[PDB]
């Protein structure tokens, strides 16, 4: 089943946006169509979602900021390999 | 008025454990970051002693060490040492404040060295200083520990209120304590007396010293 | 080895202006984020300002808000700190410190600092001290002698005895702060009573801030 | 006259690819760097925080500026005038998120196929913490043949706590001062351990400052390290377009200065894992036997629990090896997984945990197996051998399941014995061992000159045996009368 993840540093975690990674072989237009799923779902229960990007090459997945809220609701969605949180990246 | 809390003064002989404790809040080491710790000798610039809650440069003994826990942090010394009586500061930054501010400040006190009685030695006004129409009298304690002293001032056997500054009293190089006071006379009030005397009374036993204009 | 050397300190009225450096050496200067602590005679460490290693991160403690202003010349391997509208509060030893930048990932200790430049605010100017023999007592083993340092403003000032040459058995006290807001001490010499009359002793009395050197011989009544 | 870091990297006999920058702007004027990169347009970047940002007062070009110059200046770069283009994932306070430095990795995948097909260099020199996805999304871009460089960190911690620092396929780089010592960074430094794939000059490095356009400046950290490699790769590229990432990490690791570090200034617990190497370029254009040794993680203390090493795809695991610092374990095994061979060392039940330690080598044409023989309750223990003619023994493991105990392996009368053999035009291997009565500590044995290591084991029948390892081509047998036994091989 699809689990979810976050920084270990907690300073460095960003909730409130995450990346939505679906299974592999995933097509464009099935992410495409999940991500529209889980606004439409979200919506439904009272609360807005931004679609920020639509991952194809690299990753088949989504780019969603959206309420911590909503990640059990995200996690039920068709195709999702799993969920993680946006964290922060520094200059070294 | 410091964002982080420290006692004001902790003590202990040589040889004895002590603590020096740092409390925050959770815009500061509530919030994850870390709580580090300066030594600053008398008259010296403070340097690092402990960084990230427990690590020790180079340099410093693992007679120091450093914890945090929650919205607090703290610093031991084992084997307390005559070296290390000096000023300790933590320091978190605060998000809030978006500064890395400090503690307080806690000066760590070294006991257990033997009673010293105060030497007093005390001058009559120059014969210069009267032609330039002024007259001090001037008290030098030296020599003493520990470090509290009270100091009386009599014109003949009556109480001098007036015109007197005393200093608070200061370690030597020797680390004993050292103070000084000083009557302020008009020329007029020194040569109208027999006498002015000096009694520095420390632990309950007074030294007195005495000059005439004579 | 790794130093810094802050300057520029000094005495100035309330309402002046002042601006200090601080020389970096020995190490990767451009890597470093660099800091501003002041201290008030006799008071504890207070942060003032932060300049990370390529000033994109900048910020002041509330009481110097809008009055001093922080920058960096990394080219120059120098910080400074310009102290406008300045105040008698902000008498203190301004240390600058070091810490690396690990752009907000981390916030180390600031794990090098300076020695310090005093900076003194005051409506009061600078005045140089009135030297006074303080001569030995009409008295064999060893007597007691010195001088007294009168009326002056700002500290410090140095004592030597002999212009160096006498050193045992001087000692001198810290000094008194007046109600008029001008400082007093004494230098004192434990010597011989037998060398009284055919050793001469001579305080020599330093104040910089006021430009004045005194010498005073100190001879038996 | 020559910067102290660029003379280091320069051996003693001492020669069409794109570099990509993600970073923070760049001054793209400054005369080391101006007409050989490109500004790309893209950028994905958060606010500052504008409680400390004096826009007036910023230089938001310097890090990327300076990084850009190590790898490509005309007077102090690597690849001097190497072809470049920058991608902005740091704002001006030199902070990004995983989110947006994603977005950027997806863009080269983009550019990487509608342009013609060329090496490319990726550098990364940033970290946050670890991350699955972008872990994931480096590696898809390594198997894509694109060579991704990174910083370890700088916080003297594991770096295997670090994105993209402990993506295996991505090469990490750790910063090494003039001494060839560990920088130290304030009171941390650059990171160490298993993830960290060779250390570089890190301190003390001298680049192009966008203060002004002939200006430059001097600058520490791992960033700097990993723009070192980053040039070297893109050198070794230059030179040999067809070079595959495996090659090319197996090349850097060969030819970088061994054992010139003081490991003792990383903590006791990582010394094993760290490697002793500090980059340096192939002092050569351009055939021989690479390998290199991969620890695993740590197996953590249950009973049952395993630890597992892996190589990269376009590799062989010639051997396989365990190792426990308490001496409680239950030995090592090559299993098959989606077809490829990987190592899964087992724990003891009253053990605090193991490591698999791989031995992982480029062999052209190489066809290996594992073949196993049970347990057996004979004089002459356990033994298996590779039948098949042509077919060379490279490696032997054992497992055991109990806790109290040419071309062939011998185990132990009560252990199953594993053994590596490979078909590969050419390849020979033999035996080398060596034993010493008063185990002082370790036991070791290395292969002559011109030799690689492929296997290394301790022979049967000791009680205090911790484990056994290569570093480079010595084998390495921890004891708490022992021997160590290695095998070597070549190709003619
Ligand atoms: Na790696």
């Amino acid at each position: 089943t699809a689990t979810f993840h976050r920084c270990a540093k907690d300073p460095w975690r960003l909730p409130g946006t995450y990346v939505v990674v679906l299974k592999e072989e995933t097509h464009l237009s099935q992410s495409e169509r999940t991500a529209r799923r889980l606004q439409a779902q979200a919506a439904r229960r009272g609360y807005l979602t931004k679609i920020l990007h639509v991952f194809h090459g690299l990753l088949p997945g989504f780019l969603v900021k959206m309420s911590g809220d909503l990640l059990e609701l995200a996690l039920k969605l068709p195709h999702v390999d799993y969920i993680e949180e946006d964290s922060s990246v520094f200059a070294q | 008025e410091s964002v982080l809390t420290q006692p004001p003064s902790v003590s202990g002989a040589p040889g004895q454990r002590v603590t020096i404790s740092c409390t925050g809040s959770s815009s500061n080491i509530g919030a994850g970051y870390d709580v580090h710790w300066y030594q600053q000798l008398p008259g010296t610039a403070p340097k690092l002693l402990i960084s990230g809650n427990s690590n020790r440069p180079s340099g410093v003994p693992d007679r120091f060490s450093g914890s945090k826990s929650g919205t607090s942090a703290s610093l031991a010394i084992t084997g307390l040492q005559a070296e290390d009586e000096a000023d300790y500061y933590c320091q978190s930054y605060d998000s809030s404040l978006s500064g890395s501010v400090f503690g307080g400040g806690t000066k760590l006190t070294v006991l257990g060295q033997p009673k010293a009685a105060p030497s007093v030695t005390l001058f009559p006004p120059s014969s210069e200083e009267l032609q330039a129409n002024k007259a001090t009298l001037v008290c030098l304690i030296s020599d003493f520990y520990p470090g509290a002293v009270t100091v009386a001032w009599k014109a003949d056997s009556s109480p001098v209120k007036a015109g007197v500054e005393t200093t608070t009293p200061s370690k030597q190089s020797n680390n004993k304590y050292a103070a000084s006071s000083y009557l302020s006379l008009t020329p007029e009030q020194w040569k109208s007396h027999r006498s002015y005397s000096c009694q520095v009374t420390h632990e309950g036993s007074t030294v007195e010293k005495t000059v005439a204009p004579t | 080895e790794v130093q810094l050397v802050e300057s520029g300190g000094g005495l100035v009225k309330p309402g002046g202006s002042l601006r200090l450096s601080c020389a970096a050496s020995g190490f990767t200067f451009s890597s470093y984020s660099m800091n501003w602590v002041r201290q008030a005679p006799g008071k504890g460490l207070e942060w003032v300002s932060s300049i990370s290693s390529s000033s994109s991160y900048i910020s002041y403690a509330d009481s110097v808000k809008g009055r001093f202003t922080i920058s960096r010349d990394n080219a120059k391997n120098s910080l400074y700190l310009q102290m406008n509208s300045l105040r008698a509060e902000d008498t203190a030893v301004y240390f600058c410190a070091r810490d690396y930048d690990f752009w907000s990932a981390y916030y180390d200790a600031f794990d090098v600092w300076g020695q310090g430049t005093m900076v003194t605010v005051s409506s009061a100017s600078t005045k140089g001290p009135s030297v006074f023999p303080l001569a030995p007592s009409s008295k064999g083993g060893t007597a007691a002698l010195g001088c007294l340092v009168k009326d002056y403003f700002p500290e410090p000032v140095t004592v030597s005895w002999n212009s160096g040459a006498l050193t045992s058995g001087v000692h001198t006290f810290p000094a008194v702060l007046q109600s008029s807001g001008l400082y007093s001490l004494s230098s004192v010499v434990t010597v011989p009573s037998s060398s009284l009359g055919t050793q001469t002793y001579i305080c020599n009395v330093n104040h910089k801030p006021s430009n004045t050197k005194v010498d005073k011989k100190v001879e038996p009544k | 006259s020559i910067p102290w870091n660029l003379e280091r990297i320069t051996p003693p006999r001492y020669y069409l690819v794109e570099v990509y920058l993600l970073d923070t702007s760049i001054q793209s004027d400054h005369r080391e760097i101006e007409g050989r990169v490109m500004v790309t347009d893209f950028e994905n970047v958060p606010e500052e925080d504008g409680t400390r940002f004096h826009r007036q007062a910023s230089k938001c070009d310097s890090h990327g500026t300076h990084l850009a110059g190590v790898v490509s200046g005309r007077d102090a770069g690597v690849a001097k005038g190497a072809s470049m283009r920058s991608l902005r994932v740091l704002n001006c306070q030199g902070k990004g998120t995983v989110s947006g430095t994603l977005i950027g990795l997806e863009f080269i995948r983009k550019s990487q196929l509608v342009q013609p097909v060329g090496p490319l260099v990726v550098l990364l020199p940033l970290a946050g913490g670890y991350s699955r996805v972008l872990n994931a999304a480096c590696q898809r871009l390594a198997r894509a043949g694109v060579v991704l460089v990174t910083a370890a960190g700088n916080f003297r911690d594991d770096a295997c706590l670090y994105s993209p620092a402990s993506a295996p396929e991505v090469i990490t780089v750790g910063a090494t001062n003039a001494q060839d010592q560990p920088v130290t960074l304030g009171t941390l430094g650059t990171n160490f351990g298993r993830c960290v794939d060779l250390f570089a000059p890190g301190e003390d490095i001298i680049g192009a400052s966008s203060d002004c356009s002939t200006c430059f400046v001097s600058q520490s950290g791992t960033s700097q390290a990993a723009a070192h490699v980053a040039g070297i790769a893109a050198m070794m590229l230059s030179a040999e377009p067809e070079l595959t990432l495996a090659e090319l990490r197996q090349r850097l690791i060969h030819f970088s200065a061994k054992d010139v570090i003081n490991e003792a200034w990383f903590p006791e617990d990582q010394r094993v894992l760290t490697p002793n190497l500090v980059a340096a370029l192939p002092p050569s254009t351009h055939w021989q036997l690479f390998c290199r040794t991969v620890w695993s993680a740590h197996s953590g203390p249950t009973r049952m629990a395993t630890a597992i090493a892996r190589c990269a795809p376009d590799e062989e695991l010639l051997s396989c090896s365990s190792f426990s610092r308490s001496g409680k374990r239950r030995g090592e095994r090559m299993e098959a997984q989606g077809g490829k061979l990987v190592c899964r060392a087992h724990n003891a039940f009253g053990g605090e945990g193991v490591y698999a330690i791989a031995r992982c080598c480029l062999l052209p044409q190489a066809a290996c197996s594992v073949h196993t023989a049970p347990p057996a309750e004979a004089s002459m223990g356990t033994r298996v051998h590779c039948h098949q003619q042509g077919h060379v023994l490279t490696g032997c493991s054992s497992h055991w399941e109990v806790e109290d105990l040419p071309n062939q392996c011998v185990g132990h009368r009560e252990a199953s014995i594993h053994a590596s053999c490979c078909h590969a035009p050419g390849l020979e291997c033999k035996v080398k061992e060596h034993g010493i009565p008063a185990p002082q500590g370790q036991v070791t044995v290395a292969c002559e000159e011109g030799w690689t290591l492929t296997g290394c084991s301790a022979l049967p029948g000791t009680s205090h045996v911790l484990g056994a390892y290569a570093v480079d081509n010595t084998c390495v047998v921890r004891s708490r009368a022992v021997t160590a036994v290695a095998i070597c091989c070549r190709s003619r």
